[PDB]
DNA sequence: AAAAAAAAAAAAAAAAAAAAAAAAAAAAAAAA
DNA sequence: TTTTTTTTTTTTTTTTTTTTTTTTTTTTTTTT
C-alpha cells in the first residue's frame, strides 16, 4: 500500500474508535493532528480531503436520533476548532503563524464546504440534514470566506430553508444565524430578514425553536422575536422566558418599550399552561430581582405600577417563591409622612397577600393599628382633594393602593371602624372624585360595615348628599329644580357599584326603590349617551335583585338593543343574558311578560350583524352561558349557534371563535340529552354548512375570501367528536349503550343524496369510520344504517378510496351485527 | 354542578381554546462500519430526479404569521360568573 | 400524435418519537 | 502524585404533535 491507505487506516481507526462514549477527544484531536501535520508536511492534501469526505459520506446515511455519527460530527468540530483555536493563539503575543496554518485552513474548508454542499441536493432526508448539521456545528469557527464561496453557502441555505422536512431546515438556521456580523437595516443576501421570514411563515414549530433563541436580538428584530411569546407551540411560549428574556436581565426595563413590558409579563401569568406559567413566575422572582441586588423597589419603580394593573399577579409570584423578602420587609414609622407609589402599591400586596395565607405574625407586629392607616388615609385625601411633586395621579394611586389594603382590614378594634368610617364617609362626598377610588371607597365601606343593610344606607345618605348639593346651588345661583347632568352622572356611577356588591331582596331595603324611582327610572328614559348607559347598567343592577323589576323593563331592553346604539346594545344585551341567568326563566313566555320569540328575533338580528363585534360576542358567550343554565331550550337558536360558529361572515370574531370554542364542548359533555340535542341539530348543520362551501368554492370574485370556513371533513370530524358518547364527564355505565352517534351518522347519511358537489360526499364518506363500535348498541340503530350503507354502496357510483372506507364500515358493522345475533 | 366537574372541563379543555382548527383529543442500528468500498458515493450523491425535496409553494408563507390569537380566556370562572356583577355565581348547571 | 407509469397530495388513523429538564459519572486540568 | 472541582455527557419523565401507514387518484416522464 501507499500514503493514500495510511492515511485512511489512521483516520479509519480514529473515527471507528471514537464512536463510543465520547472516550480519549484529547487524545483523538491530538492524533488527528498529527496526521494532518505528517500530511500537508507529505503533501496530499487533496487525497487527505478525499479520504475525509469519504469517511464522512460513510456516516451521512445516520439519522437523526443516532450517537454514533454525533459522536463523530462533533470530533471533525473539535478538530476545526483546535485549528481555529491554534490559529487564534497563533495571531497573539508570539507570532506562532508559521508552516500557513493560516493556507491549510483555508483551502481545507474551501474544499470540505464544497464536498458537503455537493451533498446538499440527494433525495435522502439523512445526507442533507448531516450535511447541513456538519456546516452549521462548525460555521462559528469557520471564520473567513470567499465571497464565491459565501454567495454559493447563502444561495444554498437560502434555498434550504424552504426544504420540505423540519429537521434539515433546523441545521439551515443554525448555519443561517452563525452569518450574523451585520449593520442592521431593513424594509437576499441578508441572513436576518430570511430568519424573519421563517420565524413567522414556517409551518413547523421547532425551526422558530432555533430561529427565536439565535437571532441577533438588536433594537430592530426584537419584536420579531418577542411575538414568539404567542407562538404556536408551548415549548416557544416557555422559551421566551427561560433564554431570551433571563439572557438580557437587566437591559429588559430600558431596552422594551413599557406597552410590549406591560404585554409579556400579562401574556405569561395568564397562560393557558403551567410550565410557561412557572417560567414567567420564576423570571419575575428568581433571576431579575437577584439581577438588580434584591431591591424590591427598584424592581417595582420599573414595572410601572401606576399605569398595569398586572403587577398584583406578578409580586404573588415574589411572594409564593422565596419568603426572607416577605418577612424582611418591614415599615418604620417615618416612611407614612412620605409614601411612593412603589411603596403603597408592595403595602397593599403584602398585607392582602398576608391576609390570604392568614399569617397572624406578620398581621401582629410590623403593620399599623387601623386608626394610624386611617390617618394616612385621610391624610393622603386631604392632601389630593382639600388643597385650596404631588401630582394627582400618584394621589390617585397611593389613595387606592391604601383603600385596597384597607378594605380587608381588621374589624376588632371599633376606634379603628370609626375612624375609616368617617374618613371614607369624608373622601366619598367629594365631587371631583375619580372613578376607581369611587368603586374601591364604596368597597371599604360596604366591607367594614356591620352589614349589607348599614352599607346601603350609607351609600344612599352619600348620594343623595351629592344629590342635595347641587339641588342648593341650582338654588342659589340666580341672584328648573333637577339635578344637571354631571352630577346626575357622579351619582349613577356611585349607585353601580354600591348596588354591585348588594345581595338581598330589595322588599326590605327601601332606600334603593327610593334611589330608584327618584334617579335611575329617570335616568333610563333620557336621550343622552352616558347617561342611558349607566341608566340601563343600573336598571340591571338592580333588576338583579327583583324579579317584578325585571319583568317590567325586559321590554324597554329589548327594544332598546333592537334600535340603539352601540354601547347601549353592549350593556342592554349584558343586562338581558344577566337577567335570563340569574332568575330562570319566570321572565319569559307568560302573562304580562315579552314573548321570548320577539328575543329569539332580537338575538338572531344581533347575531347576524358582522358589523357589531363585540355586540356579537357578548350574544355568543350570553347565548351558551344561557344554554348551560338549561333556561334557553330552543333548537333553532343551537341551530344558529352553530351555524354561526362555523360560518365564514363570523371568522373575524376571534372572541366569538374562542366563546364557542369552549362553551358549545362543555354544553355537549356536561350532560347526554344535550349532547342529542346537538346530534339532532348536526344533521342539518352539515347539510347548510355544505352549501354554503359550495357556493364559496364556486364563486366567482378576484378577491373571493374562500378558507375562512372549514374544509367539511374537518366539520365532520369534530361534529363527530362533540356527538360522541365516549367523552360524557359522568360516571354513567350506561354510556356505552347510547345511540346518538350513529343517529347523526344516520342523518349524514340521509342527507348525503342532497349535495350536487363531487369532493363533498368525498370527504363525507371517508371519515365515516371513527363512529362508537361496540356492540352494546340497540338492533335498529345499526339495522338502518346497515340499510342506508347498503344503499350508498350499491346503487350509487363511488369512487375507491370512499368505496375503501364505506364497505370497511360494512365489514366492522357485518361483524358487529352477527356478534350481535349470534346471542 | 360543582367544583370537580368545573375544574375537570378547566384541565381538559384548557388546550382547545383556539377555536375552529386545532381542536385536540383525549380529553437497534448501532453501525460502527468504517472499511473501504469503491461506487457507494453515488448512492448518496444524486440530484432531486423525481423527489422533489423542496416546500410546496402554497405554505412557504403564512398570513396569520404563525401567532397565536389574542387569548380572550373564557375558562370556566368566566363562564360561571355573571357580567355586570364579577362576584356572583350562578345557579350552574341547573 | 400516443399507450403506458409511478412519486406526490389528500386524508383517516395510530402509536411511539422525542426535544427538554434534571440527576449520576468518567476523562481532565490546577494543586500542595 | 493522589486530590478537588470541571464538565459535559448520558439515562428517567412528560406530554407534544410530530412522524409514519395505507389507498387511491393525479401529473409530469418514456418511446416510434
Amino acid at each position: 500500500i501507499d500514503i493514500n491507505t495510511k492515511i485512511f487506516n489512521s483516520v479509519a481507526e480514529v473515527f471507528q474508535k471514537a464512536q463510543g462514549s465520547y472516550a480519549g477527544h484529547r487524545k483523538h484531536i491530538a492524533v488527528l493532528k498529527k496526521i494532518q501535520s505528517k500530511a500537508v508536511e507529505q503533501g496530499y492534501e487533496d487525497a487527505f480531503n478525499f479520504w475525509f469526505d469519504k469517511l464522512v459520506t460513510k456516516i451521512l446515511p445516520l439519522k437523526k436520533n443516532e450517537i454514533i455519527g454525533d459522536r463523530i460530527v462533533k470530533l471533525v468540530a473539535a478538530f476545526i476548532a483546535s485549528l481555529e483555536r491554534e490559529l487564534i493563539l497563533a495571531k497573539k503575543q508570539n507570532y506562532k503563524l508559521t508552516n500557513d496554518e493560516e493556507g491549510i485552513f483555508s483551502r481545507f474548508v474551501d474544499q470540505f464546504i464544497r464536498h458537503v454542499l455537493r451533498g446538499v441536493e440527494s433525495p435522502d432526508k439523512n445526507v442533507r440534514f448531516r450535511v447541513l448539521q456538519l456546516l452549521a456545528v462548525i460555521m462559528d469557527n469557520i471564520g473567513e470566506i470567499d465571497e464565491s464561496l459565501f454567495n454559493l453557502l447563502i444561495l444554498s441555505l437560502n434555498k434550504r430553508i424552504y426544504d420540505r422536512e423540519p429537521t434539515v431546515r433546523i441545521q439551515a438556521v443554525f448555519c443561517l444565524t452563525k452569518f450574523q456580523d451585520e449593520e442592521q437595516t431593513e424594509h437576499n443576501f441578508e441572513a436576518t430578514r430570511t430568519l424573519v421570514a421563517s420565524i413567522q411563515n414556517d409551518p413547523s414549530a421547532e425551526v422558530r425553536r432555533a430561529a427565536m433563541l439565535n437571532l441577533i436580538n438588536d433594537n430592530n428584530t426584537r419584536p420579531y422575536i418577542l411575538e414568539r411569546a404567542r407562538d404556536v407551540n408551548i415549548v416557544n411560549r416557555r422559551l421566551v422566558y427561560s433564554r431570551i428574556l433571563k439572557s438580557m436581565g437587566r437591559k429588559c426595563f430600558d431596552d422594551i418599550e413599557p406597552h410590549i413590558f406591560d404585554q409579556l409579563i400579562e401574556w405569561g401569568l395568564e397562560d393557558r399552561e403551567l410550565s410557561v406559567r412557572n417560567a414567567c413566575k420564576r423570571l419575575i422572582a428568581h433571576d431579575w430581582l437577584n439581577a438588580l441586588d434584591g431591591d424590591l423597589i427598584e424592581l417595582l419603580e420599573k414595572l410601572d405600577v401606576s399605569r398595569s394593573s398586572v403587577c398584583v399577579k406578578a409580586i404573588e409570584a415574589l411572594f409564593q417563591s422565596r419568603p426572607d423578602i416577605l418577612s424582611k420587609i418591614k415599615f418604620p414609622e417615618s416612611i407614612w409622612k412620605d409614601f411612593t407609589v412603589e411603596i403603597a402599591f408592595l403595602f397593599r400586596a403584602i398585607y392582602l397577600y398576608c391576609l390570604d395565607n392568614n399569617i397572624t405574625e406578620m398581621l401582629e407586629e410590623n403593620f399599623p393599628e387601623a386608626s394610624k392607616l386611617s390617618e394616612h388615609l385621610n391624610h393622603y385625601i386631604l392632601l389630593r382633594y382639600h388643597h385650596n411633586h404631588f401630582d394627582y395621579n400618584t394621589l390617585e394611586f397611593i389613595i387606592e393602593q391604601l383603600s385596597i389594603a384597607a378594605e380587608r382590614y381588621d374589624y376588632s378594634d371599633e376606634v379603628g371602624r370609626r375612624s375609616m368610617l368617617t374618613v371614607v364617609r369624608n373622601m366619598l362626598a367629594l365631587t371631583t372624585l375619580s372613578e376607581p377610588l369611587i368603586k374601591i371607597g364604596i368597597r371599604v365601606m360596604k366591607s367594614l360595615s356591620i352589614n349589607e343593610k348599614d352599607f346601603v344606607t350609607m351609600a344612599i345618605e352619600i348620594i343623595n348628599d351629592i344629590r342635595d348639593d347641587d339641588i342648593e346651588k341650582q338654588e342659589q345661583e340666580e341672584k328648573e329644580k333637577e339635578a344637571s347632568s354631571a352630577t346626575i352622572v357622579l351619582c349613577l356611577t356611585r349607585s353601580s357599584y354600591m348596588l354591585e356588591l348588594v345581595n338581598t331582596p330589595l322588599t326590605e331595603n327601601i332606600l334603593i326603590a327610593s334611589l330608584m324611582d327618584t334617579l335611575i327610572t329617570p335616568a333610563v328614559r333620557n336621550t343622552a349617551p352616558n347617561i342611558r348607559e349607566l341608566g340601563v347598567k343600573n336598571l340591571g343592577l338592580c333588576c338583579l335583585l327583583d324579579v317584578k323589576l325585571a319583568i317590567d323593563n325586559m321590554y324597554i331592553l329589548g327594544m332598546c338593543v333592537s334600535k340603539g346604539n352601540a354601547s347601549l346594545k353592549y350593556i342592554a344585551l349584558q343586562v338581558i343574558v344577566d337577567i335570563f341567568s340569574v332568575h330562570g326563566n319566570t321572565v319569559v313566555d307568560g302573562e304580562g311578560k315579552v314573548d321570548s320569540i320577539s328575543l329569539h328575533k332580537i338575538f338572531y338580528k344581533v347575531l347576524k350583524n358582522n358589523g357589531l363585534p363585540e355586540c356579537q360576542v357578548i350574544a355568543a358567550e350570553g347565548l351558551c352561558k344561557l344554554f348551560l343554565a338549561d333556561v334557553f331550550t330552543d333548537d333553532d337558536l343551537f341551530e344558529t349557534l352553530v351555524l354561526s360558529y362555523f360560518s365564514p361572515i363570523n371568522s373575524s370574531n376571534e372572541a366569538l371563535v374562542q366563546a364557542f370554542a369552549f362553551c358549545i364542548p362543555v354544553y355537549c359533555f356536561s350532560h347526554p340529552a344535550h349532547q342529542q340535542r346537538m346530534s339532532r341539530t348536526a344533521a342539518d348543520i352539515l347539510l347548510r354548512l355544505c352549501v354554503l362551501w359550495d357556493d364559496l368554492q364556486s364563486s366567482v370574485i378576484p378577491e373571493v375570501d374562500r378558507e375562512a370556513m372549514l374544509k367539511p371533513n374537518i366539520i365532520f370530524q369534530q361534529l363527530l367528536f362533540w356527538t360522541d358518547p365516549r367523552n360524557l364527564v359522568n360516571q354513567t355505565g350506561s354510556t356505552k349503550k347510547d345511540t346518538v352517534q350513529l343517529t347523526f351518522l344516520i342523518d349524514v347519511l340521509k342527507i348525503y343524496a342532497q349535495i350536487e358537489k363531487k369532493e363533498i360526499k368525498k370527504m363525507i364518506i371517508t371519515n365515516i369510520n371513527a363512529i362508537f363500535l361496540s356492540s352494546e348498541q340497540d338492533y335498529s340503530t345499526l339495522k338502518e344504517l346497515l340499510e342506508y350503507s347498503d344503499d350508498i354502496a350499491e346503487n350509487d357510483n363511488l369512487d375507491n378510496v370512499s368505496k375503501n372506507a364505506l364497505d370497511k364500515l360494512r365489514n366492522n358493522l357485518n361483524s358487529l351485527i352477527e356478534e350481535i345475533n349470534e346471542r | 354542578f360543582e367544583k370537580d366537574l368545573m375544574a375537570y372541563f378547566d384541565e381538559n379543555l384548557n388546550r382547545n381554546w383556539r377555536g375552529r382548527e386545532h381542536w385536540k383529543v383525549r380529553n437497534v442500528l448501532e453501525i460502527d462500519f468504517f472499511k473501504t468500498d469503491d461506487s457507494f458515493e453515488d448512492k448518496v450523491f444524486a440530484s432531486k430526479g423525481r423527489t422533489k425535496i423542496d416546500m410546496p409553494i402554497k405554505n412557504r408563507k403564512n398570513d396569520t404569521h404563525y401567532l397565536l390569537p389574542d387569548d380572550f380566556h373564557f375558562s370556566t370562572d368566566r363562564i360561571t360568573r355573571l357580567f355586570i356583577k364579577p362576584a356572583q355565581k350562578m345557579s350552574l348547571f341547573s
